[PDB]
């Protein structure tokens, strides 16, 4: 009740801090989508996160050069797209490490496994595995496309 | 399994989504929501 | 663990139970922890707005899919010899052969044929194309976005409504009565005079053009003046064609009753001159109670007015009796639409109102059926609730000596003279049932007790039925009652006089003897109702029973035992004999109009009389098509439902093991369960969060109940559609 | 010639039942809408019950939209 | 005649909004 039908307020209760409590910023809906993330999700050991967000982006980073790379009117579309997508994934895995040897090199913070050096490193480890395969299972369903039509239509029963 | 209304590939995965994706996520969310051991 | 809620104890339950009644107490809000009586009105009414909008985007899927992968605009074409296209079927699992059997009524893909008669309704009502229903289908998503931003806004403080708000009887009447009920039929009203009867007569109205061609040539100058019967000008001829010009009158409120000859449904001046008197007499209604002009009355000063000598109290402070308590509400909202769900069912099979809808057999069929289980459904919730009202809200020093408490003070004689009719019927009926039974086993059948329904037949005579020969009333000609020079009394007659329609349909013995089995079945259904009721607050087993609440296992084995004691148990028990009820019922409406639809009566004359000819001549017999759905040689457009007929089947036969047998059986076997996982390895690295355990004794019923009535509406509802399919009526 | 149709002078149907009613219902609104009724420069004095009710300017404004009122629905009326 | 593939993803577009409204009247009838 009272007054405040206001739908922004100060972040956190500290207006003179740079930030906003928004529909956007900090709604319960955004504070438990965001917060349930590979990155946020709670107890989840880095080697997992990356993982997951592995999976997801290799799944997906199939799709430009698939259906828009040099290839795409060759007989090796889906090769084609295959291979831009590992090599996109190689070289994001060695940014990823870079990152992670240049800003812990100090010492180790303790709230954050996965803000320290051994944890961003499983992270990097679990997203080159899950973006190798999340790539490979996208090219190996677009390869093969004409079999998953004809299970999605029972042309085979 | 075919369809010559408009736009008839949108069963196509729409079924796959119905019967699969959402069932999953939905009983997911709702499975981590009930054993939430929150207080309150 | 936070779920649920809204409940500390189920909260702080360590079993999987703390879920399942999670789930089955959710809307009863009144119980939710910390519940006001403001905060419970105030999630009514936003719940009211969500269940508005899903009703909607509903509506909008019909619409769409019958626009989109539906034959609406060919079926205009050849209504009669075309069957209506529901949706598409997207199934991965289908051979070959489903997919050929479902390629049907024209389609060049997998279909299924509707049965709700949604076709009949929007051809009727004037929409012609897939471009009109599919406007209707967004305009019903943008109503439903409308209903739901209202309902979250009404939960913000500043749109929150006070209590007294809710509690304003008389302006709510007021504006439901003339505004809900009166300006929607003067509106619809407005759309079959403007739109529905222009489509009719082969114009097109529409947004386009309906501010510049009026619904008649006159336009508004006859009714501003006298001369009102310009109106009812010149009808549509019995010639006339629909949906062309041929034979097509120009008035737009008529009252010649009958039907149209060529669609065999009620002619559309009528129904608009039906829903502007409607109208008329609704409006006027919506003021009669007292708001802010000092005019009207007050409920309160009429019901407090209404005493006799013979009453004691009358009907003092019924008023916040009802005012009061949700559940008083909601039974009377539940048994009132029950009962005219009941008529809807009645009226449209009988008088329909949608072109062509007369001649699709199945979709009558499934039309009645349906909405006899909706009123079966209703009419048991109404007297639940009753009972929940006299459990948690009946006061007896407000309601003292009223004719609410004193329905209470001699309930005895109440139940037991239910008890008493009950016996009567049920004895009779069974007994002349058997004794027919018996005679024509025998081969006499010259020996059945046959009892002509003389009185229902003396007044299908009064109404203008000749057939019998009672000349009473409409079926004499020179009755005072037949001598009006009734506008609609011609065609009424002619109507109910030919032997075409489902107009006040000829009865015999067999009606006869299903109608008494009808009254059994209404009459055991209300005794055990109304005995749950009564005795909700109290009897000498459990002269305590108001302090343990509507829902409660049982009071134990003592005091000779007490197993479903509770009037939540009535409840359940009541549900059996209304679905056996409506069993009966619905048996009798399918088997007699597949007798008036093969044109062979005799069959139901013949052979209602004794069970067998029920159990083979109508149960045996119309299976055969829907048993062959699929079989050994091959398979059709009928495998569908002889699926779900063994689907419903299976699904009852299941809640029968929830009801025979009982709980701590099935907890010692889930303790031996328990053991064997704690016990095994590898499976020991996982463990239950919720301590699995049995379900509990009122879950058991409901549960069971739940199956049986799932098993028997699917039952019945596949082996309905797939014989009159199948056969064609 | 496709030319939305008006209707001429009729003084029976376009001046009472139309433009004199709907000048009547801009009066009533505008008795019941107008915050400021008789907060005008001019007086114009023997306040009076509808024609020349409240103030001068009340009188006018209200006039002056029962006149768009009317051609709206004299015009609305006859086709277009 | 038949609905288009445009009219088909035009009403998926407008079901979005009740979608929203529904996910809000639901969350807040949670408090
Ligand atoms: C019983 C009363 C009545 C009746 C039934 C009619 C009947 C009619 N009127 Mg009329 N009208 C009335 C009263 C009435 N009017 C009154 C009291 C007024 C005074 C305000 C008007 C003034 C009025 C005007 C100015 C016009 C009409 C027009 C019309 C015709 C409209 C056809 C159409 O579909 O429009 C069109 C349908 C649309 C969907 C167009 C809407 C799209 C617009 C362009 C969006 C613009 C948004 C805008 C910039 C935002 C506003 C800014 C801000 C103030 C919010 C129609 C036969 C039109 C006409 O006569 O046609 C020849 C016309 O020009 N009426
Ligand atoms: C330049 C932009 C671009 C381009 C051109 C593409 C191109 C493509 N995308 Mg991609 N995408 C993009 C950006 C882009 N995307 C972005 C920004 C996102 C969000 C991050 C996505 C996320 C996305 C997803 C999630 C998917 C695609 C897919 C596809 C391909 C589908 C077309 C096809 O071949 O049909 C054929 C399509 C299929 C055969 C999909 C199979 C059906 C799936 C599995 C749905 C069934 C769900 C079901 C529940 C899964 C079962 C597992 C289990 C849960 C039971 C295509 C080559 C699909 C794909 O990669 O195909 C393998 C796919 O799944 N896109
Ligand atoms: C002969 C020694 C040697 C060899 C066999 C490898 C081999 C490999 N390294 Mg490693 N690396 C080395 C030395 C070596 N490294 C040293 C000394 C460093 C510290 C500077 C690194 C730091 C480094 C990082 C940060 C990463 C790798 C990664 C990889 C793998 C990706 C393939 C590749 O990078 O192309 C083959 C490389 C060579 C033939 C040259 C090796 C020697 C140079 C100095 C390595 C420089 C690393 C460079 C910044 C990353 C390359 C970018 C990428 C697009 C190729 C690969 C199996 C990536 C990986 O997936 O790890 C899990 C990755 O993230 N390397
Ligand atoms: C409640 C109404 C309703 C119902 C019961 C159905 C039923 C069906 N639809 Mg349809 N749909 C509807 C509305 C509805 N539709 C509307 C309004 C649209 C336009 C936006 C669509 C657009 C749509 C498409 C494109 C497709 C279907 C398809 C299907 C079939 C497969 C299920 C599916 O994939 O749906 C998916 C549904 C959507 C993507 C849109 C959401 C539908 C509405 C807007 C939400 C309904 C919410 C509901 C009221 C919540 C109450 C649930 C209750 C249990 C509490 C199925 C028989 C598929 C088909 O044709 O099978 C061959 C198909 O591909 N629907
Ligand atoms: C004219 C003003 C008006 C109107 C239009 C309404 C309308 C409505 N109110 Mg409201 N109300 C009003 C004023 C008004 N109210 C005022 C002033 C108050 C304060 C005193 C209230 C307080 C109030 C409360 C507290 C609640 C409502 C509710 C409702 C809804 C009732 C449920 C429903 O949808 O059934 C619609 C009913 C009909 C369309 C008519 C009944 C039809 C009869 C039974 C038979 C059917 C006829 C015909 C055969 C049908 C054809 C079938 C077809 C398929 C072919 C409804 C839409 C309830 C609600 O749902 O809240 C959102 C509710 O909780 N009202
Ligand atoms: C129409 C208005 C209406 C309203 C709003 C209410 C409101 C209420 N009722 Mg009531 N009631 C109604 C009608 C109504 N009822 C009807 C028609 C009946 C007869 C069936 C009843 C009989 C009744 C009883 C006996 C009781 C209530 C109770 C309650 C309260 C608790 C609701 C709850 O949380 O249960 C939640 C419901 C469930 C968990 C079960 C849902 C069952 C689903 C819909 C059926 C499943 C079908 C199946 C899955 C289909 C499978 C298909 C597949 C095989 C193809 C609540 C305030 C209870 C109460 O609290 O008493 C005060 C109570 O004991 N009602
Ligand atoms: C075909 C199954 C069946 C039958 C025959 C009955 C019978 C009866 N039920 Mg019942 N019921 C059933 C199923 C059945 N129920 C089920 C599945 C449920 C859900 C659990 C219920 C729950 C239920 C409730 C809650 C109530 C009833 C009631 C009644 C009585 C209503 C009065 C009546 O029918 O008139 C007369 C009775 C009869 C026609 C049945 C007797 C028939 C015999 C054959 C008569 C001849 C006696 C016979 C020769 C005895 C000699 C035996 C010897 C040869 C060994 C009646 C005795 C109501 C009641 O008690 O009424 C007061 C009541 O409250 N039933
Ligand atoms: C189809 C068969 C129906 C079976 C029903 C059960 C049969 C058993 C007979 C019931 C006798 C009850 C004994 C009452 C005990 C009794 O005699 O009380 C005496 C009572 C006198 O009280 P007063 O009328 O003076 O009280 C003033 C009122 O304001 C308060 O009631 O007389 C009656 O109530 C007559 C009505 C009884 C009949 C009940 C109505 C049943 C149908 C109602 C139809 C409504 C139509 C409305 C249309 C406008
Ligand atoms: C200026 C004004 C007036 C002139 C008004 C004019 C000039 C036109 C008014 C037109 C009106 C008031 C149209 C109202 C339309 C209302 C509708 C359409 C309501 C509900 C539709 C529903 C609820 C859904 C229906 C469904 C749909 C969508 C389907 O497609 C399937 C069937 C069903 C499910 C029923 C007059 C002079 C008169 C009085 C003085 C003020
Ligand atoms: C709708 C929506 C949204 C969005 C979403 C998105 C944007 C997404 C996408 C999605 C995705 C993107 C997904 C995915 C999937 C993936 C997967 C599932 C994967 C995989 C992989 C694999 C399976 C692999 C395997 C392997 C390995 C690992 C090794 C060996 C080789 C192989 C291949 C075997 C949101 C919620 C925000 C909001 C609302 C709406
Ligand atoms: C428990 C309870 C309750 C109840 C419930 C219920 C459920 C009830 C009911 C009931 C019912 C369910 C009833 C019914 C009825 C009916 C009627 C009442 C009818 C009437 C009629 C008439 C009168 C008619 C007439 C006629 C004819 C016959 C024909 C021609 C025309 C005329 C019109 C003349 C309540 C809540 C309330 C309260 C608490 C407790
Ligand atoms: S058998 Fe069950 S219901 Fe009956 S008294 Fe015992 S515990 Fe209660
Ligand atoms: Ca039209
Ligand atoms: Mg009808």
């Amino acid at each position: 009740m009272a007054e405040s039908n206001q739908v922004v307020q100060a972040y956190n209760g500290d207006p003179f801090v740079g930030h906003l409590s928004t529909p956007i910023s900090d709604s319960a809906f955004t504070r438990t989508f965001i917060g349930n993330l590979p990155a946020y999700r709670k107890g989840l050991s880095p080697i997992l996160r990356g993982l997951e967000v592995g999976m997801a982006h290799g799944y997906f980073l199939i799709g430009p050069w698939t259906l828009l790379g040099p290839l795409r009117d060759s007989e090796y579309q889906y090769i084609g797209g295959l291979i831009g997508a590992l090599a996109l994934i190689l070289v994001a895995t060695a940014a990823l490490s870079s990152y992670g040897l240049v800003t812990f090199q100090g010492e180790q913070g303790s709230g954050d496994t996965l803000q320290t050096a051994d944890g961003w490193s499983q992270f990097a480890a679990g997203f080159f595995v899950g973006g190798m395969g999340g790539a490979f299972v996208a090219y190996f369903l677009l390869e093969n496309l004409s079999v998953v039509d004809g299970i999605f239509r029972g042309l085979f029963n | 399994m075919d369809g010559s209304y408009a736009a008839s590939y949108l069963p196509w995965i729409l079924i796959p989504m119905v019967g699969w994706l959402f069932p999953a996520v939905t009983m997911g969310l709702l499975f981590i929501h009930i054993e939430s051991e929150g207080e309150g | 663990t936070k779920f649920p809620k809204f409940s500390q104890d189920l909260a702080q339950d360590p079993t999987t139970r703390r879920i399942w009644y999670g789930i089955a107490t959710a809307h009863d809000f009144e119980t939710h922890d910390g519940m006001t009586e403001e905060n419970l009105y105030q999630k009514i009414f936003a719940s009211h707005f969500g269940h508005i909008a899903i009703i909607f985007l509903w509506t909008s899927g019909t619409l769409f899919h019958v626009a989109w992968q539906g034959n609406f605009e060919q079926w205009i074409k050849d209504p009669l010899n075309i069957r209506p296209i529901a949706h598409a079927i997207w199934d991965p699992h289908f051979g070959e052969g489903a997919v050929n059997a479902f390629t049907q009524a024209g389609a060049s893909n997998p279909v299924n044929i509707a049965y709700s008669g949604v076709y009949h309704w929007f051809y009727t009502i004037g929409m012609t194309t897939n471009q009109e229903l599919y406007s209707g289908a967004v305009f019903l998503l943008v109503l439903a976005s409308l209903f739901l931003f209202a309902g979250w806004l009404h939960l913000q403080p500043k749109f929150r409504p006070s209590l007294a708000w809710f509690k304003n009887a008389e302006s709510r009447l007021n504006h439901h009565l003339a505004g809900l009920f009166g300006v929607s039929s003067l509106a619809w009203a407005g759309h079959l005079v403007h739109v529905a009867i222009p489509e009719a007569r082969g114009q097109h109205v529409g947004w386009d053009n309906f501010l510049s061609t009026p619904p008649h040539p006159a336009g508004l100058m006859p009714f501003f003046t006298g001369n009102w019967g310009v109106y009812a000008a010149d009808p549509d001829t019995a010639g006339h064609i629909f949906g062309t010009s041929e034979g097509a009158g120009t008035a737009i409120l008529t009252f010649l009753g009958g039907f149209h000859p060529q669609t065999e449904s009620l002619w559309l001046t009528d129904i608009a001159h039906h829903h502007l008197a409607i109208a008329v007499i609704f409006i006027i209604a919506g003021h009669m109670y007292r708001t802010n002009w000092g005019i009207g009355h007050s409920i309160k000063e009429i019901l407090n007015a209404h005493k006799g000598p013979l009453t004691g109290a009358g009907h003092t402070n019924l008023y916040d009796t009802i005012n009061n308590s949700l559940h008083f509400q909601l039974g009377l909202a539940l048994a009132s639409l029950g009962v005219i769900t009941s008529l809807v069912a009645q009226h449209m099979y009988s008088l329909p109102s949608y072109a062509f809808i007369a001649q699709d057999h199945t979709t009558q069929a499934a039309l009645y059926t349906h909405h006899q289980y909706i009123a079966g459904f209703l009419m048991v919730g109404a007297f639940a609730h009753g009972a929940i009202f006299f459990v948690r809200d009946y006061d007896p020093v407000a309601n003292k000596d009223n004719v609410l408490a004193r329905m209470l003070e001699h309930k005895e004689a109440l139940i037991s003279h239910l008890s008493w009719v009950s016996l009567f019927l049920g004895f009779h009926t069974l007994g002349l049932y058997v004794h027919n039974d018996v005679v024509v086993a025998f081969g006499t059948p010259e020996k059945q007790i046959l009892i002509e329904p003389v009185f229902a037949q003396w007044i299908q005579a009064t109404s203008g039925k000749a057939l019998y020969g009672f000349d009473v009333l409409l079926s004499n000609p020179d009755s005072i009652a037949s001598t009006t020079g009734a506008a609609w009394l011609p065609g009424w007659l002619d109507a109910i006089n030919s032997g075409t329609n489902s107009l006040f349909l000829t009865i015999g013995p067999g009606d006869f003897l299903v109608h008494h089995a009808i009254a059994l079945g209404l009459h055991t259904t209300a005794l055990i109702l109304i005995k749950g009721a009564l005795d909700a607050r109290g009897s000498k087993l459990m002269p305590d029973k108001k302090d343990f609440g509507y829902s409660f296992p049982c009071d134990g084995p003592g005091r000779g035992g007490t197993c479903d004691i509770s009037a939540w148990d009535a409840f359940y028990l009541a549900m059996f004999w209304m679905l056996n009820t409506l069993g009966w019922l619905t048996f009798y409406w399918h088997w007699k109009h597949l007798g008036v639809w093969s044109g062979n009566v005799a069959q139901f004359n013949e052979n209602s009389t004794y069970l067998m000819g029920w159990f083979r001549d109508y149960l045996w017999a119309n299976s055969a098509q829907l048993i062959n759905g699929y079989n050994p040689y091959g398979v059709n457009n009928l495998s569908v439902w002889a699926w779900m007929f063994l689907f419903g089947h299976l699904v009852w036969a299941t809640g029968f093991m929830f009801l025979i047998s009982w709980r701590g059986y099935w907890q010692e076997l889930i303790e031996t369960i328990v053991w064997a996982h704690e016990r095994t390895p590898l499976a020991n690295l996982v463990r239950w969060k919720d301590k699995p355990v049995a379900l509990s004794i009122v879950q058991a019923r409901l549960v069971g109940l739940a199956h049986f009535t799932v098993g028997y509406v699917l039952t019945y509802a596949a082996f309905l559609i797939a014989s009159t399919a199948g056969k064609f009526g | 010639l496709a030319q939305a149709s008006p209707t001429t002078a009729g003084w029976s149907l376009s001046v009472g039942i139309i433009m004199c009613l709907c000048n009547v219902f801009a009066f009533v609104i505008g008795y019941f809408a107008i915050q400021k009724t008789g907060k005008g420069k001019d007086l114009a004095l023997p306040q009076l019950a509808s024609k020349k009710t409240f103030g001068l300017p009340e009188l006018l404004a209200t006039m002056s939209f029962g006149h768009i009122l009317g051609a709206g629905m004299v015009l609305g009326l006859a086709s277009s | 005649m038949a609905l288009s593939d445009t009219q088909i993803l035009a009403a998926l577009v407008v079901a979005l909004l009740p979608a929203f409204l529904a996910f809000r009247l639901s969350t807040e009838l949670y408090k």
